[PDB]
């Protein structure tokens, strides 16, 4: 329950996977609408630690541009260098990308990004004891989500092709 | 030794031009300018006559003009010719030659 | 002196390739990547023509191409050839040769 | 006596050797159950000071993998390097290990690790005036335990093959 | 110059092995390991061919293999051969020879 | 060059022994041990064969064994022979000779 603002009561059913965090740079808006970045059948790059340099970010964008699909970059943060590369590729010829930070303070995000990965199907990069790096990515290593909405304060992934037989195992893990 | 447009290096110096800036990537992506640093591959355009240190006869420079070379990282003086930046190194400092 | 793929080191420089990364151990365990440092054992692939310092005739490099050598720890420049990192040392800096 | 939470009274008999300290990395869980690492007929590596480098930790794991038995690593702490080696060996092919810090806080841990060693049968590494190092270990230098349970807050060793004729001498020492 | 087990130093380097660790004392007492440092007495096992600096002909190393020598304190590189630590010094750095 | 008890210095090194400790004074008083420093007067007992630096033929050491010399203050390595501390200097570092 929250303190509403209208005169009546309202039931809002937040559906899918939504977290209270929006895009970083206000240049990814391709909607011509109420300040939204809207993708369909997009890739997902889930990184635990920051994407600092132009080196680490280039292979994922290469894969995305080769396959010609949009890309969301859910990471701890996008440094100014990779951010500048992303914005540059966006404002000219038109690679479809968008970037967002992680959901939770320090420890919760390490689990929540893994949940997002297995819900969409992929691998979190930069994990402590997994030794997965951004430089060696592959098209089967990126998550796939049907529809993505990113406004200035919240991101929503809706349809993650994430192998439900394994998200069910995750659900059992978290319920136990 | 051979000269360039109204310029001639002294006793060892080699005047070279750095190669392209590498704006875009190999496959399909495109890069900014604050990154990418200074390219280490260059072409030699001016060569000093010969080495002062050599006793008696001068020891001529080994890198001949028109070659591609792998420059070092630090050593080098910025000269401007015709509003084009060229870099003067010493012949000992040039790492490798791209022979092919 | 002998060259490499469109590359040829200058006077004393020698271009070598570091050996394997040693991912797993001898017996049965397996190791991470942040550890294990840089392998000091390498193979020489490119050799400069001769030593500039030698008076008159050039003094040729002694480590010949195709040998295994125990590299030093610090000295060395990183070159990239065909998207493979090779390291250019000086011939004096190469510690030992794995003759066998 | 403790402040219970249920409506009735309860008698809880903590059996074996239990200390209020759980596993470090939440990747050692091989239970598919209530967040437990459960071993049977495991080795025990008791270290007084930290296990920092990959060098010191590798021979014990070599012995464990050769004999093909699980391993518990009770030490003052497991540094990030040895921790990463352990987690890497765990998440791939499947060496059975688990690590925990020491029970005591000061000198009491220096006594309690020795008690655990002689109760399971082995040698505490890093002792002040004993000159026992991790690099030179042997299969008779590791403790042996029948059953081990490690949850997120407490570790329990149950059956230590520790030469009861000597643990009795220890008991006489402590009673005196 | 003479080699060792699949190893050979270059131009001056000498591969020696430090002597025993001196665990116990002379009379009857025994010592720890954090003490006793690194023993300065060693035996030479590998010797480089000859000195690069010497003009024309190479100047061969003076310490011959199989000798005992009083090593210096600081200078020296750690090499590992057959899982045994050997130390590579320069021939100028070796203080004295235990001739007897 | 001449050797000592199972010891022989390398090219320029010279092995000397410092003189007495000067416990008491000249007239009638006596002194402590924390004072009086290290005596600078010594006797040469071991001498290296010759100077490596000399081109072609080796240049033999000038101070011959059995002489008294005024040692410098800083330079010198501590060697232990037969549980007696001897000091290895270089021949250039020895200040003067007590000829008489």
């Amino acid at each position: 329950v929250k303190d509403g603002k209208t005169l009546n009561d309202e039931l809002e059913i937040i559906e899918g996977m939504k977290f209270d965090r929006g895009y970083i740079s206000p240049y990814f808006i391709n909607t011509s609408k109420g300040q939204k970045c809207e993708f369909q059948d997009a890739y997902v790059l889930l990184s635990e630690k920051k994407i600092s340099s132009i080196q680490s970010i280039v292979p994922a964008l290469e894969i995305a541009n080769a396959h010609r699909k949009p890309l969301v970059i859910i990471a701890e943060d996008v440094d100014g260098e990779a951010l500048s590369t992303l914005v540059l590729n966006r404002l000219k010829v038109g690679l479809q990308v968008v970037a967002v930070k992680a959901p939770g303070f320090g420890d919760n995000r390490k689990n929540q990004l893994k949940d997002m990965a297995i819900a969409t199907g992929g691998a979190v990069f930069g994990e402590e004891g997994l030794t997965l790096n951004l430089e060696d990515v592959q098209p089967h290593d990126l998550g796939k989500v049907g529809e993505v909405i990113v406004t200035k304060d919240d991101a929503m992934l809706l349809k993650g092709k994430g192998d439900k037989a394994q998200i069910e195992k995750r659900i059992q893990e978290i319920i136990e | 030794g051979q000269a360039f447009r109204k310029f001639l290096p002294l006793f060892d110096r080699v005047l070279v031009e750095r190669s392209a800036a590498e704006t875009v990537t190999k496959g399909g992506i495109m890069l900014p300018e604050k990154s990418q640093g200074k390219v280490l591959q260059a072409t030699v355009v001016a060569v000093g006559s010969g080495s002062k240190g050599k006793g008696g006869e001068i020891q001529p420079v080994s890198v001949k003009v028109g070659d591609k070379v792998l420059l070092p990282e630090y050593g080098g003086t910025k000269v401007v010719l015709d509003d084009k930046d060229y870099f003067l190194f010493r012949d000992g400092d040039i790492l490798g030659k791209y022979v092919d």
